[PDB]
């Protein structure tokens, strides 16, 4: 049934769950017959080349655009603020909405 | 059959077998059963299924 | 055939029974929970997919080293066969006295 | 089931598929709680940021989290 | 159809996979062998001593 | 099992340095899992046995 | 040990391991599937604390 | 494997899912070792007024 | 699974028709 679950959710569609069937993220699923059960190849996402930069989530410095107690959004600097994703170090045009 | 007072049923193929010395005749598996005999008779071998 | 069956479901990204979606999209989507769109570029989709390439043959290359996927298969079959040797062995144990 | 006595030991070894088919069935279940709690473990230990540049007092304004970190152990 | 009948101990029984007795092959010889024609060592001459 | 280790905790307004702005090239770890679904399928005769 | 590395990795809102989103923020996200953003006002923030 | 579960889903990362590991909604989720078997302590949100 | 089934790949991400079945007999 733990296996059913995971061909049901992990290998037909797609997730909203987060650490299921592995660990980190889960980019596919595969599924192949194996003898006495079947197995499967869970394709997870591994990062390399770490770097660094600073960040400030919270918002709780220097509102330019006015009056900004904006949130949920990471933070590197050299723009004027940027968010990045959790996984590759970038800039976005502003923050998401 | 019933070979020198072991009783048992099964099939008889003959295979020139080795190394029985003089005194141990009857060959046993590991489980107690019976897996290979000689006729002192014939000076002949089998093994038993 | 319903392995292949169920991996093909997601191979024809034409016409697909994973989500209705096409899975040259697919990829990029189970990653923008954690990377972004713009990131990927469409530049490393062939490089995933190349890693995918790199991965399917070190799949099957690392598989024939002695692997923790092989691991617990050997063992359940011993498992098994453990189990049946004692319940064989059980056999001619002599409980009684004779 | 036995005493020390050797009088048992020799009675016991006709039984002895008994005592070998107990011995595997508490490994099958001391194998169970090994690769359970280990997966315990491998769910929360795959926890990162461990960063020790550690220290023992709160920062976030969230409060207790150093102090309710482990005193509720030594309560249970 | 008599020994399915035998098993589940209810006539007509219903449907399913009838695991059966199993009847071993019938063997066909009497067919033992002993060690050939020795001396009588007469107990009886060693009890009534 | 294991123990992780990184650096550069707990700063101040500008919290902390990110270790994981990572700009790699992705790898992807194979990782195999194994799930059982089915014994081996298991019969006993109670004659036979 | 691991459940203190459990623990604090969510302790350190610079660098965490619950999602990497920081705490303070994260006490507001799991309330605004039910409660509004606006309504904690960042008030009850340090209420909830 | 339901604790697997619930250090998973519930402690480690955020929910997506609703009324799971305990009613309501779930504001944190926190996590003790404790003799024979770990223990959590489910923040529900309760409302008064 | 419609028949009208061939055994190459169309979509860029290779070997998902070798690697369909190739692990199978490695197995």
């Amino acid at each position: 049934a733990q296996a059913i679950e995971k061909v049901n959710e992990c290998v037909k569609s797609q997730t909203t769950r987060i650490n299921f069937c592995g660990n980190g993220n889960h980019i596919l699923s595969l599924v192949q017959n194996a003898p006495y059960g079947l197995y499967f190849i869970h394709f997870s996402y591994v990062p390399i080349s770490f770097t660094t930069a600073n960040v400030s989530p919270g918002l709780c410095i220097s509102g330019d655009r006015g009056l900004a107690p904006k949130a949920g959004y990471f933070v590197q600097d050299d723009g004027e603020w940027k968010f990045t994703g959790s996984s590759y170090y970038y800039p976005e045009p502003i923050t998401d909405k | 059959y019933d070979l020198y007072g072991i009783t048992g049923q099964g099939v008889f193929k003959e295979v020139k077998a080795d190394y029985y010395n003089s005194w141990q005749t009857l060959l046993y598996d590991v489980n107690g059963n019976l897996n290979g005999f000689r006729d002192l008779t014939t000076n002949k071998t089998y093994t038993i299924r | 055939g319903y392995t292949t069956g169920a991996t093909a479901a997601a191979m024809f990204p034409p016409w697909s029974a994973a989500a209705g979606v096409p899975f040259s999209l697919s990829v990029q989507y189970r990653i923008n929970g954690l990377g972004v769109t713009m990131n990927v570029l469409s530049e490393n989709q062939k490089m995933i997919a190349s890693a995918f390439n790199n991965a399917l043959g070190a799949i099957q290359d690392g598989f024939d080293a002695t692997n923790s996927a092989l691991g617990k298969i050997q063992s359940v079959v011993n498992a098994n066969a453990e189990a049946l040797n004692n319940l064989l062995n059980q056999l001619s144990n002599r409980f009684g006295a004779i | 089931v036995c005493g020390d006595n050797t009088a048992c030991r020799q009675q016991l070894v006709e039984y002895g598929s008994f005592c070998v088919n107990v011995n595997a069935i508490l490994n099958e279940v001391n194998n169970l709680l090994d690769n359970m709690q280990l997966q315990v473990a491998s769910a929360l230990m795959q926890g990162v940021t461990i960063s020790s540049r550690s220290t023992c007092a709160e920062d976030g304004n969230g409060p207790s989290a150093i102090r309710g970190r482990s005193a509720i152990e030594d309560l249970l | 159809t008599s020994e399915i009948k035998c098993k589940t101990q209810s006539m007509l029984p219903s449907t399913g996979v009838y695991e059966l007795s199993g009847y071993t092959v019938q063997p066909v010889g009497v067919v033992y062998r002993r060690v050939a024609n020795l001396p009588a060592c007469n107990i009886e001459e060693w009890l009534t001593a | 099992p294991y123990t992780p280790m990184l650096v550069n905790d707990s700063v101040q307004s500008v919290d902390g340095l990110y270790e994981m702005q990572i700009p790699t090239n992705f790898t992807i770890g194979h990782h195999e899992e194994f799930i059982q679904t089915r014994s081996p399928k298991v019969t006993i005769d109670c004659a036979a046995f």
